């Protein structure tokens, strides 16, 4: 249907260029949650699903797309966090925009990056 | 949708 960015969330926490500039991604929403915590939210690049905390004008945009699992968006605005105190992976997405609504899941078994990372403690920014 | 994710909220969503 449309094309994710396939692994891009390990690119992201793995090299260092796509660290700095972490936007324009193709990614599908892969949960959401049923008042801050609203903004959090599950993403699948295909292979990968990581979470991503909304803000500012992709958590308005959250409220007014009635943003669901199967929806794919493109990252405009973001920037990495790792919680390293808890091995935790976040994107911080600040705008997004609606590529397709509820398009058919690319990857329903995808691997959590957290996971990922754990078994892969070197390769990890 | 519970409260395992509120040291994400927390540290982070201020930049
Ligand atoms: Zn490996
Ligand atoms: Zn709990
Ligand atoms: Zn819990």
């Amino acid at each position: 249907s449309v094309q994710l960015s396939r692994g891009d969330f390990h690119s992201i926490f793995t090299n260092k260029q796509r660290y700095d500039n972490p936007t324009g991604g193709v990614y599908q929403v892969y949960n959401t949650r049923k008042s801050n915590r609203k903004n959090l939210i599950m993403i699948s690049d295909g292979i990968y699903h990581m979470k991503a905390l909304l803000r500012n004008q992709a958590a308005s945009k959250f409220q007014s797309m009635e943003l669901q699992r199967g929806d794919i968006i493109r990252v405009i605005i973001a920037e990495p966090a790792i919680v390293r105190e808890r091995k935790k992976y976040v994107l911080l997405v600040d705008d997004f925009e609606l590529v397709q609504s509820r398009a058919d899941m690319v990857n329903q078994t995808s691997t959590f990056l957290d996971n990922y990372f754990s078994e892969h403690p070197n390769e990890t920014l | 949708s519970s409260d395992d994710d509120d040291d994400i909220l927390l540290e982070l969503g201020t930049r």
